[PDB]
């Protein structure tokens, strides 16, 4: 996360992060949505031009996290994957349409004052809260510059950017499983994910009944936190349906 | 039934550093 | 990263 703050204990409960087993690493961000369901971006899992594509083997899930580095005893759990269920009309070749996926978990995760779930918005949340100029939050371990690395959970808070806005910024096509989010150059406040933190949580604060509600994954963008660019998100609301299909099935 | 109710902040009336920037984002 | 157990 570029331009943003520490976060504070217990401000990012249902953050996740994708740990590499061999090599060590960082790979994404990822989300709690219950006991034993992960919610992150495709490309953290499946990205062949990269020759990406693990399996569950090869990565753990690791929940209640502040700290970057540190084995957090006593407060952080390590959970295995059982399976992983990328959405089957993700679009890596073009642009990134459909950036979704889920993991199950092994073993339910026991809830703590570190390990809590999101809720998913219905259609009444999305249409509600997905207004240009609204702020959600974004999270994560990821870099603090686009050209080093924190030592806790950053934060950032940013605004929706209109669709035109959006468009007109980049040569990609978006669609409308997609949203933007940041700061305009006129504007003076900065911020953006970054190399580390896709497939982590774009959330806001339902004004309405006071939850805190996934709208976004970081997705995609071109470099980080430059003047005139925006990050995209996957749009929840809009795979919903699939989400709730794996879920319902597995 | 508890989601996106954080233990340490709405369980417990208390409120983070900058989610009142959020709030006063949604003006419609 | 710290060693995991
Ligand atoms: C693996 C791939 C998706 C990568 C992927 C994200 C990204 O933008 N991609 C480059 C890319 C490829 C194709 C298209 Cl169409 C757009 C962007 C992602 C990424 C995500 C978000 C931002 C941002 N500035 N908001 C910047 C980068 N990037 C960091 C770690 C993985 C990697
Ligand atoms: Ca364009
Ligand atoms: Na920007």
């Amino acid at each position: 996360i570029v331009e943003g703050s520490d976060a504070e204990i217990g401000m990012s409960p249902w953050q996740v992060m994708l740990f590499r087993k061999s090599p060590q690493e960082l790979l994404c961000g990822a989300s709690l949505i219950s006991d034993r369901w992960v919610l992150t971006a495709a490309h953290c899992l499946l990205y062949p031009p990269w020759d990406k594509n693990f399996t569950e083997n090869d990565l753990l899930v690791r929940i209640g996290k502040h700290s970057r580095t540190r084995y957090e005893r006593n407060i952080e759990k390590i959970s295995m994957l059982e399976k992983i269920y990328i959405h089957p009309r993700y679009n890596w070749r073009e642009n990134l349409d459909r950036d979704i996926a889920l993991m199950k978990l092994k073993k339910p995760v026991a809830f703590s004052d570190y390990i809590h779930p999101v809720c998913l918005p219905d259609r009444e949340t999305a249409a509600s809260l997905l207004q240009a100029g609204y702020k959600g939050r974004v999270t994560g371990w990821g870099n603090l510059k686009e050209t080093g690395q924190p030592s806790v959970l950053q934060v950032v808070n940013l605004p929706i950017v209109e669709r035109p806005v959006c468009k007109d910024s980049t040569r990609i096509r978006i669609t409308d499983n997609m949203f933007c989010a940041g700061y305009k150059p006129d504007e003076g406040k900065r911020g953006d994910a970054c190399e580390g933190d896709s497939g982590g949580p774009f959330v806001m604060k339902s004004p309405f009944n006071n939850r805190w509600y996934q709208m976004g994954i970081v997705s995609w963008g071109e470099g980080c936190d430059r003047d005139g660019k925006y990050g995209f998100y996957t749009h929840v609301f809009r795979l919903k349906k699939w989400i709730q299909k794996v879920i319902d099935q597995f | 039934a508890d989601c996106g109710l954080r233990p340490l902040f709405e369980k417990k009336s208390l409120e983070d550093k900058t989610e009142r920037e959020l709030l006063e984002s949604y003006i419609d | 990263f710290e060693e995991i157990p």
